[PDB]
């Protein structure tokens, strides 16, 4: 049962996320992420780091990112 | 092979092993590992094929990844074995593994630029390659995501328990492999790179040298369990779905399975490892 979509403006970054099992874009480049067993998420830019919810994911990548852009 | 404490290498072998490693990366093999490490950590899922991590097979396939790197670096210079990173006795930016005569330190508040060491963008010698984003250099922030590293009290609760692994089988475990894991209970492995952060916080988290150092002494710790715990072995043993049982073989390598890997004598010894003992 899958999050619902969300988009907003994240620290200047569009983020939006999708049902698909679940997409989560950062100016429009994809960024992967993946659900663990428990509900919560990570993505690849923070990888070994839980947090509740595919927005979460997409917000610690910004924080992360620093401005850079994400490479597909 | 010895592996030895990162703490204790002597000025030779430390200059040795940076070597080592700058030619692995100038050849480029280096980043093929940074590479393969990536690709499984992004297919391994709770719900479906798991081999690297989340399950079971997460030490095993470790200690191979990292024997494949040690034989390389041996293949530069026999005399290179990989050292360890005991966090919980070397846990401050202070310790002599993050000097600039071993790893540097940590990155620059700006950007998280590692801006000393080795490793260092400036020095031209170490291009982040395989990457997620547009960011081409060494990055770290030690103790900026999360504020400790692991106590020896908190080994020492996971080095307790029993069993090995336990249906079913990924991060919801309970049981030693997942709690050295990291996703169930005081958090030591996957805290770890936390800690580190920049590139050892991602996918890509070979992009750091430190990587191979906490992954040799994670692997320390399965070895000084098994001393613990003479009477417990690897689990399932076979017709798991998704899961490697003891005797299957694991990807990418194909002709290794975890069998072959619980007993790290056959490869090297460590510098210091008890006998079992009460
Ligand atoms: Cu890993
Ligand atoms: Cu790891
Ligand atoms: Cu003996
Ligand atoms: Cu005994
Ligand atoms: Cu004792």
């Amino acid at each position: 049962a899958a999050p619902e979509s969300f988009d907003e403006v994240y620290k200047g970054r569009r983020i939006q996320g999708r049902p698909a099992g679940y997409e989560v874009f950062v100016d429009g480049v994809q960024l992967q992420v993946m659900r663990n067993a428990d509900g919560s998420w990570i993505s690849v830019v923070s990888h070994y780091d839980p947090v509740p919810t595919p927005r979460a994911a997409a917000r610690a990548a910004v924080d992360e990112l620093q401005g850079a852009p994400l490479l597909p | 092979t010895v592996r030895k404490n990162q703490a204790t290498l002597t000025a030779d072998e430390k200059r040795r092993f940076v070597a080592a490693v700058l030619e692995l990366k100038r050849s480029g093999r280096y980043d093929e590992f940074v590479r393969t490490h990536n690709e499984f950590i992004m297919s391994d899922t709770d719900s479906g094929e798991r081999t690297g991590h989340r399950s079971p097979s997460f030490l095993p396939w470790h200690r191979r990844f990292l024997l494949d790197f040690e034989q390389a670096l041996q293949s530069v210079d026999s005399s290179v074995t990989l050292p360890y990173w005991d966090w919980s006795a070397d846990r401050t930016v202070r310790a002599s593994l993050w000097a600039p005569d071993f790893l540097g330190g940590t990155g620059r508040s700006t950007d998280g630029r590692v801006m000393d060491g080795p490793f260092a963008a400036s020095t031209g010698n170490w291009p982040i390659n395989v990457r997620v984003d547009s960011r081409t250099y060494l990055r770290r922030s030690l103790g900026g995501s999360v504020a400790e590293l692991p106590t020896r009290a908190e080994v020492e609760s996971v080095l307790a328990i029993s069993a090995y692994d336990l249906p079913p089988y990924n991060s919801a475990s309970e049981g030693f492999r997942n709690h050295l894991e990291g996703w169930r209970g005081v958090n030591l492995h996957n805290r770890v790179h936390v800690w580190v952060g920049g590139q050892m916080a991602t996918g890509v988290s070979p992009n750091d040298p430190v990587f191979w150092l906490h992954h040799a002494y994670v692997d320390k710790l399965w070895a000084e369990w098994q001393r613990r715990h003479p009477d417990s072995a690897y689990v399932p043993t076979g017709g798991t779905p998704d899961v490697v049982d003891l005797n299957e073989t694991m990807k990418p390598w194909n002709t290794v399975r975890p069998a072959d890997l619980l007993d790290h004598t056959a490869y090297y010894t460590f510098d210091a490892l008890e006998h079992h003992h009460h």
